[PDB]
């Protein structure tokens, strides 16, 4: 809440696609991490 | 000049801070949704059991 | 001039031409037509319209609006405003 | 000027909001199809059985 | 629905291909994740 | 102006919709071939047997 | 069929190669997914 | 006039259609070679035996 | 044979490399797919 | 705190995205390293 | 001249140094959060036990 | 031999690097394919 | 113009056809070398034995 | 220290990011090399 | 030796870095190929 | 030492980063090659 | 001329060498920290034991 | 005229053929070094033994 | 012209040769450090033992 001038020095058409894309990528990385290093997520997907 | 200066990105300071206000509020929404997902995983997964 | 730390000379040069090490000729010159090594002709000339292989026709001509192969309509028109397929509102605004 | 300002993307605010209207509608159609696919999985797959 | 001004600062010819492509990529990631971490999807593909 | 406006992509709305006419037609041909391919897979593969 | 104006804001020389190329990618990804997670496609390729 | 418009790619429609005339002819030759390759595979590989 | 106006909107110096390049790439993907999922191609390469 | 003339010679719209992006990437690399070379992190993810 | 020079990045020195002051302060907060995350891992993980 | 006009519409400083580079790439792919799916090439490299 | 048109690549048809004359010659040399490499593989490898 | 004219011929907004990025990349490559080819680092990460 | 005009149509600042880089890359590919498909190179590196 | 005119046709801000970067990359490739195909480097890293 | 020449990067030699002074000083600090890191490894790790 | 044509790369035919003169020389040196490396391998490795 | 001609890279032949002077010097220093590393490896590693 004090970094709001960053868009005077970083182009919004760069920083906003990078910000949203990075969060999207790294959400998927945490899912794949927890998916591959646990049993219970695969059990939930496999169900009955 | 200063408050009306168009910076090389094509934004004023006020335009920059209004844009960031969407970024801040969007981050707060994301955190809230994630807090619920962690609460749900605490309830239904073995994670902290 | 740069001294460096690895003795002298550091470069070689000559005034006339590239003094290559691996003998001579280094290149072949060409005053006229391309002298290929795999016989002739190398290309086929085209004097007018493309004398295709694989039979004709080769494209379908068009002299008006596009005709679909998959039935009309292909596009839904719009006037006035975007019609929602998922109810209203589609936005919040100041 | 202000309400008719062309922003650096070459769009007005109205053109931007009209464009986003397609984005919201497409997002809602995507979710609706996905809900049916999840329901089909709930019926035919062992997922939540 | 309150983000409609995003396209005043992110170029549509950037953000729309990025949006549609990122969704298509991450649709396939979820299919591959569930396909590799379950038995029933492979059984469905293998059929009889 | 507007119906003859050239947009930043260098197309009019009419040229854009004429281009999309090919996009929709191609998509429908693609699905038609894919439907036959899934029909052949249903006939010859064990998929749904 | 209501998205016909997309080419007023996404450049055809960008979005058309991206569309056709992404579809070709998606086709191959599905073939590889089914080929690797089934026996019958490999048996079909392997033949007699 | 319309047929002599030079489009943003720097081509006329007639030049574009002459270019595509090479693309279609190439595609037909490619398929013809591929058909013989599949015939050779049918004769010598176990594929459909 | 009705798409001949594609080159008024897709630059040939982009789309023709992308066309021929994608065809070559995907020919190789099919060879690698069949090579890795059959015995008889390797037996053909291995010969006697 | 003495490098602050770096932004007279590196463009902020290049260096700030590269900085924040590289930090985020390498945070994830350290998590993936410790996750894949320990038992107790996977044990924590797997819970009871 | 010199203290009012605009460099090829489009900043003065003072604008550059004010920008870096955010970068330094952000680095300090990142370090401070990481120190506590390391302290928590020391308390709860086997790491240095 | 009838495609000689291709260089009026594809830039030589693009298509010639891409042509020669793609041939070089795909020569190596065929070598790696035959190398990994035969014994006799590895035997020839291993020698006595 | 047409018979001496400089196309957007900066070449005439004659310069393009001259350039492609090298491309064809190189392709024929490449195939001739590859044919002898296949003959050597036929003589020394088990490939077709 | 005698290479100080490098920045008259390499753009600082290219070479300084490439320098610091390459250093950070290759620091991580060394940590991964040692982490994967030793036991004592993993034992240190695994702790008690 | 008859291809000397190639640099009238391919930019030297593209084709020379690509020529040298492609040879260097593909030199290393041949080393890694023989290194992985023989015993004696590993013996030579491993020594006594 | 006779190639000193290379920088009249290859841009220094391209060729110098490419040269130094290629060397640094391929140094690491040789270290990883020897590290993975020998025991004594791993023993040296592993120590006692 | 020479000391005042603005080279294609937009720097004088004096500014180029003043920039490199930061590059050298940064390299020295990096090496100093790395030396301590190898000393700490020599003390606590089995590396050279 | 013709031999003084500056082609789109910024070189004359002469400068192009001069540049290629270094390329052919470098190629020949590379092959000579490689011939020795293959001879050394023939002497010191089982390759053709 | 030739001694003063500026080439498309923005360098004279003289400045190109001065730049390459640093490249040759750096190459020699690199090989010198590598030879020492090779000697240390011949001493301490089993490589040629
Ligand atoms: C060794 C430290 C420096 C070095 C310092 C010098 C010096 C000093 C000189 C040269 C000179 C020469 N250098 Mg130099 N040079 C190095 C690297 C190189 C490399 C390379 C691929 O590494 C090359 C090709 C060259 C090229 C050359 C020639 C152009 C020239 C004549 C060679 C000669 O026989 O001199 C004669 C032979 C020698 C100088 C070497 C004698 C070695 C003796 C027998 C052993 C000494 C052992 C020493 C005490 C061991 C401990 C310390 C260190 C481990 C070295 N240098 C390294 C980076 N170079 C010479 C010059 O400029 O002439 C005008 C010169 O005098
Ligand atoms: C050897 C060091 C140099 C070399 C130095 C010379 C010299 C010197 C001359 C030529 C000349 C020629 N070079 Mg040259 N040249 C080399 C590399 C090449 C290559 C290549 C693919 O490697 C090619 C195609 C050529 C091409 C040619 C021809 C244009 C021309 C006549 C052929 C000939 O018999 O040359 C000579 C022979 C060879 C290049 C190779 C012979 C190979 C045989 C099979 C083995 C020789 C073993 C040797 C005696 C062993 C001991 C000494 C050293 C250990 C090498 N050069 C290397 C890089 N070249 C001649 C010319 O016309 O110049 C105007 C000439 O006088
Ligand atoms: C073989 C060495 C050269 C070659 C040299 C020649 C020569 C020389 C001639 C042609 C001619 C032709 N070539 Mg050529 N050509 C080669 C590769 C090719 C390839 C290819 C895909 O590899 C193709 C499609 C062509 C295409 C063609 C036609 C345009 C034309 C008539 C063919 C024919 O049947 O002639 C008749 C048959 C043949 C040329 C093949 C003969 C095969 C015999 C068994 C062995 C030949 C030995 C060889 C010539 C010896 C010297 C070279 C090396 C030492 C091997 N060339 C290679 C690169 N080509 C001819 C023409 O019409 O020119 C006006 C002609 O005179
Ligand atoms: C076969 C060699 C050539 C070919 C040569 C011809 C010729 C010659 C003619 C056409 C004609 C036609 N071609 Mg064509 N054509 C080929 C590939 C294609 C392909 C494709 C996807 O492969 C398509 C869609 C077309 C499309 C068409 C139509 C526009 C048109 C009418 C169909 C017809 O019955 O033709 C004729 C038949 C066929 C295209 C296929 C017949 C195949 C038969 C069953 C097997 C032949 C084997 C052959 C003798 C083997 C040895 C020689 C060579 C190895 C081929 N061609 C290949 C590249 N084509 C006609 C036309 O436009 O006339 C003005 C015509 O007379
Ligand atoms: C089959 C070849 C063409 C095709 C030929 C036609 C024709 C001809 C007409 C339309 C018309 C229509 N088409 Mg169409 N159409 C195709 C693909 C599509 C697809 C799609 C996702 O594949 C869609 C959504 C549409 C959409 C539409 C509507 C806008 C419209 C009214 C449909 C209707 O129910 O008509 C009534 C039903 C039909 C036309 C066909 C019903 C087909 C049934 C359901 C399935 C049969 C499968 C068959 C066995 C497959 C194998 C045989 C062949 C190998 C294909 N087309 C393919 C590519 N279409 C009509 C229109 O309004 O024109 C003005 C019309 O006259
Ligand atoms: C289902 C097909 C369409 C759809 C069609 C409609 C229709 C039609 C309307 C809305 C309306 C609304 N839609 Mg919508 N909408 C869809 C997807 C969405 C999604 C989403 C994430 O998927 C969201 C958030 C929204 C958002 C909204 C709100 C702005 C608004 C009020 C909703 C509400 O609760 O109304 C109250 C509840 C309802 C409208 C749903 C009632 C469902 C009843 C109980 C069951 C009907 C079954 C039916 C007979 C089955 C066969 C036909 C079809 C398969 C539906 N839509 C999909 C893509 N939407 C309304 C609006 O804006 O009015 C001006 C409206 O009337
Ligand atoms: C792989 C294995 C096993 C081990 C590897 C372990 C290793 C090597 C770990 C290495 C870790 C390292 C190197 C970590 C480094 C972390 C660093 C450098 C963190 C940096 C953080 C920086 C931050 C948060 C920067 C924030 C910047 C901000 C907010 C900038 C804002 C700018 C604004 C508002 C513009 C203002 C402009 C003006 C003009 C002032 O208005
Ligand atoms: C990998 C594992 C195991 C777990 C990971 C699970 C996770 C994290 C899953 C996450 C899933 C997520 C985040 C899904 C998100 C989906 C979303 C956001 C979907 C969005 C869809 C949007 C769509 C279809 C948008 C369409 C837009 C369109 C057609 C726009 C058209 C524009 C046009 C015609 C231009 C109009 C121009 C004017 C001038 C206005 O006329
Ligand atoms: C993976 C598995 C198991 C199986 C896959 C097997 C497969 C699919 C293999 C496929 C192989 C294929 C497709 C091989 C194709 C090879 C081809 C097309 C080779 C082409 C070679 C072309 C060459 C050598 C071209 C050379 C061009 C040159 C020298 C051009 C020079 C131009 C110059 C001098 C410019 C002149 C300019 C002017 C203005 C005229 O002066
Ligand atoms: C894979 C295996 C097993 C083994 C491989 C091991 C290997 C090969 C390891 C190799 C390691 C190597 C090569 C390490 C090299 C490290 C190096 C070169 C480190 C360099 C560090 C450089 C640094 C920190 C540079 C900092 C630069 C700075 C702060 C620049 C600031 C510039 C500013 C403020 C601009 C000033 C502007 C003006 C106007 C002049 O004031
Ligand atoms: C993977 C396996 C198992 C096997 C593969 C093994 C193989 C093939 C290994 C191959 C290794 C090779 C090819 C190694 C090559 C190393 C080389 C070429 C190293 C070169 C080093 C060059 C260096 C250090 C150059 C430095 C240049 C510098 C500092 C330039 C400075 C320029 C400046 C200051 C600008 C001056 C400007 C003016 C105006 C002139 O003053």
């Amino acid at each position: 809440m004090n970094q709001g001038r960053i868009w005077t020095v970083v182009k919004p058409t760069v920083g906003l696609p990078l910000l949203l894309g990075s969060v999207a990528i790294m959400v998927f990385l945490v899912h794949f991490a927890v998916l591959t290093h646990t049993t219970w997520v695969a059990k939930f997907m496999n169900g009955k | 000049d200063d408050p009306n200066k168009v910076w090389p990105t094509g934004l004023t300071i006020a335009e920059s801070e209004e844009l960031h206000k969407h970024v801040i509020d969007g981050s707060r929404i994301f955190v809230a949704i994630a807090i619920v997902a962690h609460f749900l995983a605490y309830v239904y997964s073995p994670w902290l059991h | 001039e740069y001294k460096g730390h690895s003795g002298h000379p550091l470069i070689l040069k000559q005034e006339g031409e590239y003094k290559g090490y691996s003998g001579e000729p280094l290149i072949l010159k060409q005053e006229g037509e391309y002298k290929g090594y795999s016989g002739t002709p190398l290309i086929l000339e085209q004097k007018g319209e493309y004398q295709s292989f694989s039979g004709t026709p080769l494209i379908l001509k068009q002299e008006g609006e596009y005709r679909g192969f998959s039935g009309a309509p292909l596009i839904l028109k719009q006037d006035g405003e975007y019609k929602s397929f998922s109810g209203y509102p589609l936005l919040l605004n100041i």
